[PDB]
RNA sequence: UUAAGUGAAUAAGGGCGCACGGUGGAUGCCUUGGCACUAGGAGCCGAUGAAGGACGGGACUAACACCGAUAUGCUUUGGGGAGCUGUAAGUAAGCUAUGAUCCAGAGAUUUCCGAAUGGGGGAACCCAAUAUCUUUUAUAGGAUAUUACUUUUCAGUGAAUACAUAGCUGAUUAGAGGUAGACGCAGAGAACUGAAACAUCUUAGUACCUGCAGGAAGAGAAAGAAAAUUCGAUUCCCUGAGUAGCGGCGAGCGAAACGGGAAGAGCCCAAACCAACAAGCUUGCUUGUUGGGGUUGUAGGACUCCGAUAUGGUAGUCUGUUAGUAUAGUUGAAGGAUUUGGAAAAUUCCGCUAAAGAGGGUGAAAGCCCCGUAGACGAAAUGCUGACAACACCUAGGAGGAUCCUGAGUACGGCGGAACACGAGAAAUUCCGUCGGAAUCCGCGGGGACCAUCCCGCAAGGCUAAAUACUCCCUAGUGACCGAUAGUGAACCAGUACCGUGAGGGAAAGGUGAAAAGCACCCCGGAAGGGGAGUGAAAUAGAUCCUGAAACCGUGUGCCUACAACAAGUCAAAGCUCGUUAAUGAGUGAUGGCGUGCCUUUUGUAGAAUGAACCGGCGAGUUACGAUUGCAUGCGAGGUUAAGUCGAAGAGACGGAGCCGCAGCGAAAGCGAGUCUGAAUAGGGCGAAUGAGUAUGUAGUCGUAGACCCGAAACCAUGUGAUCUAC
RNA sequence: GUAGCGGAGAAAUUCCAAACGAACUUGGAGAUAGCUGGUUCUCUCCGAAAUAGCUUUAGGGCUAGCCUCGGAAUUGAGAAU
RNA sequence: AUCCGGGAGUCAGACUGCGAGUGAUAAGAUCCGUAGUCGAAAGGGAAACAGCCCAGACCACCAGCUAAGGUCCCAAAAUAU
RNA sequence: GGUGUAGUGGUAGGAGAGCGUUCUAAGGGCGUUGAAGGUCGAUCGUGAGGACGGCUGGAGCGCUUAGAAGUGAGAAUGCCGGUAUGAGUAGCGAAAGACAGGUGAGAAUCCUGUCCACCGUAUGACUAAGGUUUCCUGGGGAAGGCUCGUCCGCCCAGGGUU
RNA sequence: CUUCUAGUGAGAAAACAACUGCCCGUACCGUAAACCGACACAGGUAGUCGAGGAGAGUAUCCUAAGGUGAGCGAGCGAACU
RNA sequence: AAGCGACUGUUUAUCAAAAACACAGGUCUCUGCAAAAUCGUAAGAUGAAGUAUAGGGGCUGACGCCUGCCCGGUGCUGGA
RNA sequence: GGUAGCGAAAUUCCUUGUCGGGUAAGUUCCGACCCGCACGAAAGGCGUAACGAUUUGGGCACUGUCUCAACGAGAGACUCGGUGAAAUUUUAGUACCUGUGAAGAUGCAGGUUACCCGCGACAGGACGGAAAGACCCCAUGGAGCUUUACUGUAGUUUGAUAUUGAGUGUUUAACCCUCUAACCCGCACCACUAAUCGUGGUGGGAGACAGUGUCAGAUGGGCAGUUUGACUGG
RNA sequence: AGAAGGGAGCUUGACUGCGAGACCUACAAGUCGAGCAGGGACGAAAGUCGGGCUUAGUGAUCCGGUGGUUCCGCAUGGAAG
């Protein structure tokens, strides 16, 4: 009893070929080098889901220390004054407050100055 | 390889032109060549001991009497072997499934009769098998064959 | 207006997404041909000219099928009943109800080559001799028979050498060659390989070559197997058993008899003696020819004595009588309407039939439409197999123990080789070469060197059915076998085209449609091709014709792109363009961070180490038989059958030979819950002390087999080459 | 005319059908290769070695050591202070 | 941990502390002993870097705290005292 | 079922549990009101993978439970087929032509003329091998001819060897 | 072919006339586009004939009888070969 | 002018034409004819329709002048 | 225990030996010398006219060989029309320097340079293409060759015995002989008969020898099958 | 140096059957051993003695030879083996 491969073979390889959409050349038309390219962004989304989480806080970091030099204080000062007054907002939003509401950035930053101020 | 109508000669050099080296144009992976295990003449029959074959025998036919699936009648007379006597027969009794007609003898007109219906299968009481009492939905046994089975399965 | 600043849009060409085409022939579905078997037949043809070929025969005839100057056919006996002159269209001439065509049995004709056979030869050609007959006035020309070689029988002639034997002429008798790439019995007879090298050994008396066969062959009627109490010709299967043995005691090789079965069957000569004839006429009875007698070990026969002169059988014939059988055929039940379609066998209603619901066809899927099927019937002729008849053959008891017979350069022995599972070994038994060489029933051979005693047989002569092996071929079927890169090399005009001096090697290539209805007519164009119009359910089914994938080549467009160093993506993200299996939507994307393919082999690879142009198809741990373990089921101090017989290629019962387990220890004699060593009751070794097995299924590993696939350089044995080159 | 265990050679290992330290074709034959290449679907649990000894042995093998799966067994036998 | 049984793979290692031999107290040399990493290990630091320093990835998050190493700009954090 | 605690890098390799292909049996189904196959989609599951919808297509095919296997492909300087790149690139195989006029759909290349040029112990004439119809006449232009072609040792039909 | 005998062995010499005489080949190429070289291929292929001037000549140059213009072209007038 | 080979000839078809091979001449040795030698299992053949001024085998290589010493070893021949 | 002859040689390591010649300058050439690593008399020694598509050194003549290049003719190349391949190829949007790294980078780090697309030319790189290194070692791989390597063998030789018989003598059974009938004849004549084959017949020769079978001892690279270890700074 | 060094007397324990338990070790091998039984040497005894102060002085299996034996012996009794 006989088992021919009819259509087993293009039915995975379609597949893989589809997620080659928008490469470019014979990346997106050939399935041995749609292989290769899928296999390697695979590793690089899997890596880049890490990274994401550095890049958004570096990027909170320096936008808090450029407003908090105009309310006369640094970065590492203005951090360590509201932890030692017990405050407890994330960079995300203290990042946020620097750019929609000053007001409270700078009720904030009273806060903390008078907390080190001891 | 060796069965097939080809070539024992090398067909070209075993070095210099360029090429992989090959042994004969009947090789496994040539088109046209000869085939690596495949199917050869075979047996697939066995045999299990003596006393489970009676075994599965009792348990077929108990199986079919704790469900009231076995019928018993007195006796299947034809004067003629007549097809539409049999359904006659066999709705008088109202049954309207696959069945087993389970025969003594030379009864030689009321198989004839039996035949040729699309729900009724014919055996005789000497040639019983456990494929044929699984098959079927009811039995429909002859008072003689009855005691006549009951004589060699002992 | 002048200065300073910021700055879009515009594509020669390219990218991404989408839409439509072209090329190409994957995929699906399908079969016209294959593969493995079962049951039955048949198992040879040939000098009365074979197997295989060449060349011919048609109204037109290149090819294939058929046939042979009587050429696409002739006669005859049966069957069948309306069309027919093959593929094969196309036309032309015809034939048939006074029975064509077609089908089965028996006949007739049958060029040329070939064993080829009157002589020759480079196969299908050439050249004769002798008789009879023909054309011609005649020679030249045409036809028919006969003419090889050997053997084996008989006449004539015949001689170195006289008698006659070689020889020669004539008449008679048989052979001779092919194959079924199979099966059998003989002669001669390798190597690679395994032994992890290699000599003995293995591969293996295998492959190859040569002879002889037959439908089967070979063996076959005890100079046998054994060991008390025996059995009776040969062959085949199960088991004994991987035992007893053989072996650089290594690799490895490896019985038989008993026990259970299939099938069964026995016969004929030589010799003594007795007659008829011929020669030696010893006129002794020595040589012989025909007929009779006689066939064995419990010894049998001759021979003498009386009984009987009947009765049991055959493996025999191209002799009769029927019975069947193979090869053609006959007959054979039961349905209409409705819906959807081009068309129903599908759907819905309401019926019928079955000893027939196996299968194939029909415009889609049919018990009831066609061919069939279950059942009933039939043969002029020829061939097979039974039965019963004739005819042919063969077959008698009891007693005696005076004498005669019972297979000679044989059995056997020395020397050299081989065959037996047995490699010279302590080597019986059976063969071949060489030399030596018995006895005669008061005898002769065997029981594994050899002797004695006991037991079983009677060599040196011939034949014989069945039970077992194989399938080129014919009939009827079957398959958890293939489905066009598969299955035969070959589904198709294949051993072909093609390649080679030759022996030899050897392919590719299936599919319109239900039906050719295969596109009349018009238009552009030399044509090819195309556009209308028509056929058709569909032509984007139009002959490169079912479906119509990818690589690869184009055309059109939404978004991006000419200051930018890019393993080509991934994460973050404005602008533009859309709007989906509706949900935290889709395409493109300026700009920013990060980032050296895939596989193999390596201590270690982006590797300047290895492989791949790309796309599609194909392409690698299987089976048989053994051994072991785990799981599972049935029985349990027990478990289980093998070959074989009946049965549907099956289930589904018989069959207890045999196998494992239930007790061990010891080299063995032997003893036994114990035994061996030992002077030992000592000590110690191995065992017991309730301590579970066996059959089958399934999976994991191993052994013997090519054993997961591919890959050498080489070795051996038949054959084909001096049309090139050397003498 | 001479043919492969062979022929022929004013001798070069020279020629024997474009290839001769032993022609070509078919068969033994699926020769052998401790070497080189390849060996096709998925997820869950565990997870080595590159050492010793002996080897006509050194890029091969065998026994032990080191991994994994199933069972049995008295324990308090393993480890770290 | 030990005992019985089924199935293996490995027998070319490399560098870095430490302590010895051969060498010239040369070698990214060679051969032993002892510990780690690599082999078979991704992630941060060391410009880039198998074997060094920190640390062992079941998966999701635009949440938080630290290690080695760092805080003028490239480039996150002190132009700290 | 809840809740706690602990774990979950991995080559050689051991162990477990599944996905998909073809065929067999039994059962329950679908199909010209359109099966398999092909193409597109923004859909579901932890993975192999599973559905539903459009277009194409024209006759067969799923599902459940068990069984059997020629059962899964990216690589072997693998085998067969089809198509690219190099690229409109190398080459187009020794040599003298020019013009007028014909034919024709179409002429550097075919026909006819005129002048020019080449061989001449040969590039002239005859013959033995070898080939095997290539020879003559009338038509043709799809392929062969290294361009072209109205032409030909090519293709079709007839004929020729005394 | 020519003689000489041996020899089965009517009688044939030569005039004219008129009659008879079988089988196979025969086309065409053949220093080549028709043969051997896979090709309409700068190679190879036995024999006979093979003219004039000047010359010993079949050498050499130009010509007679006869044959041929050779199956890709038109421009330009660089490097380099 | 010098080396090598006397000379004409032959050779690695397709990387070597030569100082290599051959050669006329020298010398040693075998062979009484069914010769020795060679092909072949043998039959049959060449040698040769030859007969020691002939035929086979080894070395040297026109021609000129020449060709020393050794018979312990090894082959060959003769011995008893 | 090397004679005649020759000798830094087609032979000489050291070595470009030393001396003379030839050149302005000579490790090559020619002449000589003898300290011949390692000439030497038929695997011949030393001369030698003629000859050589041989090898070497020097002169005259002639020159694009060179100083050192220039011009010209034709064919390809270049542009246009017709026709139309190939080896190669993981995908490519394919710069430079100094470093890093399987220790020599277009692609990795830090810098430096650079608008997009082609045409004619040159060969530095792509460890460029073509050929699974011919060099070296391994496989307990092959094959051809050698021999005083192992084990065999064809051929040649020597004895016993069969074919195979008869008589005398000489010695301790063996031996020397003589005979003729086997066996042999590649001698002559004769017949079958067209015959140098063959068979028969008669002479002659030779003779129990030879040839042939079985067994035995020698010899036997003529020919055959094989073996010829490992460790190792290759 | 309570000798294991060196003298003198008597002797053959340089014994037979063994062996609880350890050591070494992949296997095959290697090493030590108290104590029991038979029969002894030396010594008045107690006792010591299964070679030498200790650790090198050796070679599996197959095959063959010599001596012993209350073992087997292919119909039986022997023999060959």
């Amino acid at each position: 009893a006989r088992v021919k491969g009819g259509t087993v073979t293009r039915k995975r390889r379609k597949k893989v070929l589809k997620l080659a959409k928008g490469y470019y050349g014979s990346k997106h038309t050939l399935f041995k080098s749609a292989k290769e390219q899928v296999m390697n962004s695979y590793y690089y989304a899997f890596r880049d889901r890490r990274q994401k989480k550095r890049d958004f806080r570096k990027l909170w970091i320096a936008r808090i220390n450029a407003a908090a030099r105009m309310n006369g204080l640094s970065y590492s000062k203005l951090m360590h004054g509201l932890k030692l007054a017990e405050i407890d907002i994330n960079r995300k939003m203290l990042a946020d407050l620097a750019v929609n509401d000053a007001a409270a950035f700078t009720a904030l930053a009273e806060q903390a100055k008078d907390a080190l101020s001891k | 390889r060796s069965a097939v109508r080809g070539g024992g000669r090398k067909p070209w050099r075993q070095k210099g032109t360029g090429r992989a080296r090959q042994g004969s144009i009947r090789s496994p992976q040539w088109r046209g060549g000869g085939v690596v295990f495949g199917p050869t003449p075979r047996s697939y029959s066995y045999k299990l001991p003596k006393k489970v074959r009676r075994l599965a025998m009792k348990s077929v036919l108990s199986d079919k009497v704790a469900e009231n699936n076995l019928v018993a009648v007195e006796g299947l007379s034809f004067d003629a072997p007549k097809t539409k006597e049999f359904k006659q027969v066999l709705a008088n009794l109202s049954i309207d499934t696959k069945v087993l007609v389970v025969l003594e003898n030379g009864n030689d007109f009321a198989a004839l009769s039996a035949r040729n219906l699309p729900n009724v299968s014919v055996v005789t009481s000497d040639n019983v098998s456990v494929l044929d009492v699984v098959s079927a939905n009811k039995v429909l046994a002859t008072q003689t064959a009855l005691t006549q089975i009951e004589e060699v399965l002992a």
